[PDB]
């Protein structure tokens, strides 16, 4: 099945960096946009990051704006997370989550990206190990 | 005759109907060459997306 798996994260001091390394299988990686998502403790889910299918574009809260920088890798079929300026409201388990899926759906018509890819912009689907 | 002789094995572009979205300033250097007999500004060159089966 479709499975995703997160690492580098661990305990770290403000200041710093950190290389989060989203790693997936069980489908084309070439061309899904993921969202990095964190959860802190006592509190809800808060967006961190998001990237399109091709890099061109990305988003980043603007609370973790320029302490964050996203980039994928089709070869690799993973995505990676690179920290600035780390501060102690950071505190978090970070999870790496899916598109939804591969095409987007209307009248039951599926579309895909140019080159036939695997774009969308909607709700979630998938969620990572964290 | 021979011209729809020809035509016949030809694929045919009925699809391609759909209304389409294109841009006409696109990623190149000229759009402007030296000389201009009104037809620099209709440059018939524009990039266009389109939905396929
Ligand atoms: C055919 O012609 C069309 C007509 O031009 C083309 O479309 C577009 O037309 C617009 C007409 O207004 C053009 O607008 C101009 O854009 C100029 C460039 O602005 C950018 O660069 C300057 C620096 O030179 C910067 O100051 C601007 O703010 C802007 O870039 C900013 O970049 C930062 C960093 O990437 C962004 O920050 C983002 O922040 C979020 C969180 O908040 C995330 O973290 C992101 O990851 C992060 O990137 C910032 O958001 C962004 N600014 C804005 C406002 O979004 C500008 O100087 C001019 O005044 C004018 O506004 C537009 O350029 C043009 N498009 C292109 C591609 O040129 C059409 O493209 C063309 N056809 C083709 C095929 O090209
Ligand atoms: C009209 O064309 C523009 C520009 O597209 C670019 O230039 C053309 C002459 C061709 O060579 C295209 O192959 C080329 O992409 C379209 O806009 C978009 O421009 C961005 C530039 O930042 C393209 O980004 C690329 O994305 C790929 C895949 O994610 C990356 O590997 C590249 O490194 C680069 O970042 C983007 O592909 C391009 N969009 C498309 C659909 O090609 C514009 O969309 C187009 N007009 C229409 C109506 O589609
Ligand atoms: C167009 O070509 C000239 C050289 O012929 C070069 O100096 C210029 O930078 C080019 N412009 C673009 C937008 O590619
Ligand atoms: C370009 O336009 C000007 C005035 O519109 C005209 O005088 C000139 O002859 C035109 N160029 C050519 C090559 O005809």
């Amino acid at each position: 099945q479709e499975q995703l798996v997160e690492s580098g994260g661990g305990v770290v001091q403000p200041g710093g960096s950190l290389r989060l390394s989203c790693l997936a299988s069980g489908f084309t990686f070439h061309k899904y946009g993921m969202h990095w998502v964190r959860q802190a403790p006592g509190k809800g889910l808060e967006w961190v990051a998001l990237i399109s299918d091709d890099g061109m574009r990305k988003y980043h809260s603007d609370s973790m704006w320029g302490r964050v920088t996203i980039s994928r890798d089709n070869s690799k079929n993973t995505l990676y997370l690179q920290f600035s300026s780390l501060k102690v409201e950071d505190t978090a388990m970070f999870f790496c989550a899916r598109e939804a899926g591969g095409p987007i759906w209307h009248d039951d018509v599926k579309y895909y990206d140019f080159n036939d890819g695997y774009y969308n912009y909607h709700y979630m689907d998938v969620w990572g190990k964290g | 005759s021979l011209w729809d002789q020809s035509l016949k094995p030809c694929v045919q572009l009925t699809p391609l109907c759909v209304t389409l979205d294109c841009s006409y300033n696109i990623t190149n250097n000229i759009t402007n060459s030296i000389t201009n007999s009104s037809v620099n500004m209709r440059e018939e060159i524009k990039n266009c997306s389109f939905n396929m089966t």
